[PDB]
């Protein structure tokens, strides 16, 4: 079992990037915020 | 003459008023962005911000039309910004002698009695900006009017003004009311005693001093005075590689938090350049494993302070650490970079900030841009493609209105920056003798801490310096030579304004000329000119050229 | 003997990067992974 | 005038008070008072908090009764030590935090005394472990409103680092009042005293654990273990089919082996190995 | 020059054998 798991971690590999969400569309959240908070 | 020789030397006057000499002719900057920038007029940090630029890209250079433009615009802003705005006027006439008393004459405290102090008080301030490394009537006019003045807002300026002209000079009498100003148990205080404190201590490490100082930020009930006296006991000490290791494990064990960032800071100074393993083991372990967030920013803060010699291997280890969960250490990964490699035009930093200015926190998109802007000053185009991408990119989010203030903060704090005294002067941490520049480095960490005081980081001309090539035969007499290049010629580019309402590679220089550090190589000696160098040419500066 | 005494270290010392390199690449994405579950 | 980093230093005997009163007496909102040593321009310390009782049935802040403090103002300090009214609080049953048009009024008698007594919203509901739903807040002045300009003159980069809520945002934050970042107090001779206290086991691994049923409850599990392994000789066998992506979304209705049957590993495991182990001590230590 | 291409290259080792311990920090505590 440990040996399946030190043969299984090579195919981890290009990851290549955790988006977090946006930067057009976080924007676009942020003025719909400032909509609802004028509102 | 050989008499006069200590003077010549030693006072270093010659290089003052000719690094002047070289500001006052060489002066390439621009109206028309400040100008582009006067849009933002609203009641925000914004005029600041603004008259923090133009301070930093006019260092020394005694140019007053990019603030006699008007007058009720920049006294707008109140009650600190008058602090700063008397502070910044020092900084453009840095190294200058005559014109600070008689250009100031309106802003001596006992002339005008406005109702604002910080206006008149905050002079001294700047007194000590234009005199740093410079000790003479400048420490004693004002030591004297600080025994005799008002509380702690013409006591700021006066303080960190004085510890700064007497910086690392270990001089009794401006430790005699920097006690005084010290016990007064008083918060307001506490930023003008314990900096200054440890700058005319510097390196000294007076255990009784040490002792004097930790002993008291240990029963204090203000943070501020927690607070000045967290970076002096680091500043006491600088260079030792062993002789701070019993203080340092006795700071990182304590309870408090500030303490604790405060011996990051230290370790910080005691192996400035220095790849020592057993320092990175523990300053990068805290990294790790404490709870504070303010410790972990200094503790990876630290690392470019302590590694900039080689700048090849921050990169390597910090890249990882701009993906943390937290946006404290996503923050400092970004001064990170900003502090090591800032003298090179690093193609893997910029590719490693390339999307830290994505991040949804704001301040992690502030530091972002100061470290873009310390990357690539004095650089167009072709050491690096990503100048002309990033000079849209401040204006991109500056004309902004939906961004905020901190995000935008940063841009407009980036164009004072990038350029500086019109392309002129540039960092530098590094001399070409190995040994790093010590004004520079304080100048540096200092600046830092923008966060905890705006004008703090006012402390930056410190670490300007120029980057010109300068010809002499005699005293007094500027020689007549003109030499030529021999690589590439659109390098020696500038930046040339738009002002909107068949090539060389022989290029002539005069005798105050500016130059790129990576342009030394691609230079022609003069072989055909009169003059002809006994030093072989291998650093900028001063040089005496043989008349032959 | 400088062919047969210093540059029998660069032929050591190689070997000892050559796996110790691999044991971090293999280690930093097995935390990359487990980072991309702590922010998500 | 106030540099935005103002930076309130509290307690820690003060929240576990300001959480009980809130949560016993929940969906009517409670307030009391705060007793702390007041401290320079810049900071603020409340050490200590009293609580007010009500006045009748419904949701109100209704009056402060001048009767019960002033004698509560004495009781204490004749035995222990003085302090100083430094601010007030209330409680958001399940709301959040801001301050409504009724709670600004009673904040607003209480900035004529002192310029700095604190509102303080606390919320017993939203607060898990690592959320104690704070952010006391405190008025700004609307003749400023008129005249445009923005107070506060931010000269620190301390201010503007948590975010507000959009639903505070909607009330008068940031039109008549403002955030005030906080953190906590803490001390050794408090942080030791209820770590070593909390969760403590006296003597339940030095047992045997109902030792005719351990050995029962070891085939409870592996009974059904059986056939939940027949569901992993059935779902394994079902692939090199419809691209598991497609094996993501469509077992949503129908439980699983491949999670559930590693689920009971760990269990028929910690159950044997800690039940095995702690017979084997008692042999040697028990003669 | 070949005397600094072993006294640069020992010189990584000591910046190499912080990183696997560094990450071996990491292991457990982001578990935590
Ligand atoms: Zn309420």
């Amino acid at each position: 079992h440990n040996m399946s798991v030190k043969a299984m971690r090579f195919p981890p590999k290009s990851y290549n990037k955790d988006l977090e969400s946006a930067e057009e569309r976080r924007e676009r959240e942020q003025q719909d915020l400032e909509f609802a908070k004028e509102m | 003459d050989q008499t006069l020789k200590m003077i010549k030397i030693l006072s270093g006057e010659m290089a003052i008023e000719l690094h002047l000499q070289f500001l006052i002719r060489n002066n390439n900057t621009d109206l028309m962005i400040l100008k582009n920038t006067k849009d933002a007029v609203r009641n925000s940090v914004c005029h600041t911000a603004t008259v923090i630029a133009n301070s930093f890209m006019h260092c020394g250079t005694t140019s007053d039309q990019f603030l006699r433009d008007n007058l009720e615009w920049l006294a707008r802003a109140t009650n600190w910004a008058k602090f700063t705005a008397t502070a910044s006027l020092g900084v453009i006439h840095k190294g200058h002698e005559k014109e600070a008393l008689q250009l100031m004459a309106t802003y001596l405290p006992k002339d005008t009695s406005p109702g604002s102090a910080y206006q008149e008080g905050g002079g001294l301030y700047a007194l000590g900006l234009i005199h740093a490394n410079h000790g003479g009537d400048i420490i004693d006019y004002l030591l004297n009017q600080l025994k005799n003045a008002s509380n702690d807002i013409v006591r700021h300026g006066g303080s960190l003004g004085l510890g700064l002209a007497a910086m690392g000079t270990a001089r009794q009498d401006v430790y005699d009311l920097l006690k005084t100003n010290l016990y007064q148990d008083d918060a307001v205080t506490g930023e003008a005693a314990g900096l200054a404190l440890g700058l005319v201590m510097l390196g000294s490490k007076n255990a009784q001093a040490i002792e004097d100082m930790v002993g008291y930020a240990q029963e204090t009930q203000h943070e501020k005075i927690l607070r000045g006296l967290a970076v002096g006991i680091a500043l006491v000490m600088y260079g030792r590689m062993e002789e701070a290791d019993a203080l340092i494990e006795s700071l990182c064990r304590d309870k408090d938090p500030i303490l604790r960032r405060s011996g990051m800071y230290t370790v910080a100074m005691a192996y400035c350049g220095s790849g020592n393993n057993k320092a990175i083991r523990r300053l990068l372990h805290v990294a790790v494993s404490d709870v504070n967030d303010d410790v972990r920013r200094a503790a990876v803060e630290s690392l470019g302070f302590i590694l900039f010699r080689t700048p090849e291997q921050c990169p390597s280890v910090v890249s990882l650490l701009s993906e943390s969960y937290n946006p404290h250490v996503r923050y400092g990964a970004a001064m990170a970079l900003g502090i090591c490699c800032a003298g090179t035009g690093n193609k893997e930093a910029i590719n490693l900030l390339e999307p830290m200015t994505n991040d949804p926190v704001n301040y992690v998109r502030q530091g972002a841009l100061i470290a873009s802007a310390l990357i690539m000053i004095q650089q167009t185009e072709i050491t690096c493609p990503k100048v002309n991408q990033f000079r849209q990119l401040y204006s991109k989010v500056i004309n902004d209105k939906h961004d905020d203030v901190m995000a935008k903060f940063g841009a407009i704090l980036a164009q004072g920056i990038l350029d500086a005294g019109g392309h002129n002067v540039t960092i530098s941490l590094q001399s070409r003798t190995g040994h790093t520049h010590m004004p520079s480095v304080v100048g540096v960490l200092v600046f830092t801490q923008f966060w905890f005081w705006f004008p703090l980081s006012h402390f930056l001309s410190l670490a300007y310096t120029p980057t010109c090539v300068i010809g002499l035969n005699k005293d007094l007499k500027m020689p007549k030579v003109q030499y030529k290049s021999n690589c590439k010629p659109s390098t020696f580019a500038y930046p040339a304004p738009l002002e909107v309402p068949p090539e060389p590679n022989f290029q002539l220089l005069d005798n105050p000329a500016r130059v790129m550090p990576a342009q030394l190589k691609v230079l022609t000696m003069p072989e055909t000119c009169r003059y002809q160098p006994f030093k072989p040419l291998s650093i900028g500066g001063i040089i005496i050229l043989k008349d032959t | 003997g400088l062919r047969q005494y210093y540059l029998s270290k660069i032929e050591e010392l190689q070997l000892i990067v050559n796996d110790k390199s691999q044991n971090l690449r293999r280690l930093q994405a097995q935390r990359n992974e487990l980072n991309a579950k702590v922010r998500l | 005038a106030v540099d935005t980093a103002e930076q309130v230093y509290i307690s820690s005997l003060a929240l576990l008070k300001m959480l009980k009163h809130g949560r016993a007496g929940v969906p009517m909102e409670v307030m009391g008072l705060m007793l702390g040593e007041f401290v320079d321009d810049y900071t603020v310390r409340v050490i200590d908090v009293f609580a007010m009782p009500q006045s009748g049935t419904g949701v109100s802040v209704e009056a402060v009764d001048p009767v019960f403090q002033a004698k509560m103002l004495d009781m204490l300090k004749q035995t222990g030590r003085p302090e100083m009214v430094v601010g007030w609080y209330h409680s958001h049953p399940g709301f959040g935090c801001w301050l409504s048009g009724v709670d600004i009024n009673t904040q607003q008698s209480f900035e004529a005394l002192s310029e700095r007594a604190v509102a303080v919203v606390v919320d017993p509901i939203q607060s898990v472990k690592g959320k104690v739903v704070i952010d006391a807040f405190r008025l700004i002045n609307a003749n400023m409103m008129v005249l445009g300009h923005e107070p506060r003159q931010t000269t620190s980069n301390l201010g503007h680092l948590n975010k507000p809520s959009i639903q505070a945002l909607i009330h008068g934050l940031n039109r008549h009042y403002y955030s005030i970042t906080i953190n906590y107090r803490k001390n050794e001779l408090e942080q030791k005293m209820l770590l070593n206290l909390h969760k403590k086991s006296w003597m339940e691994g030095l047992t045997l654990q109902d030792y005719s049923e351990h050995c029962k409850h070891n085939e409870s599990v592996v009974k059904e273990m059986l056939e939940l392994a027949k569901n992993y000789n059935k779902a394994v066998e079902e692939e090199d089919k419809m691209t598991p992506e497609q094996l993501a979304i469509k077992n949503v209705g129908k439980q699983d082996p491949k999670r559930h049957l590693e689920e009971h590993v760990d269990v028929l495991m910690t159950s044997n190995i800690v039940q095995c182990l702690a017979a084997m001590l008692d042999t040697v230590v028990f003669k | 020059d070949l005397y600094s291409r072993y006294k640069k290259l020992q010189q990584e080792l000591e910046f190499l054998e912080v990183q696997e311990e560094y990450i071996k920090d990491e292991q457990k505590n982001l578990k935590k």
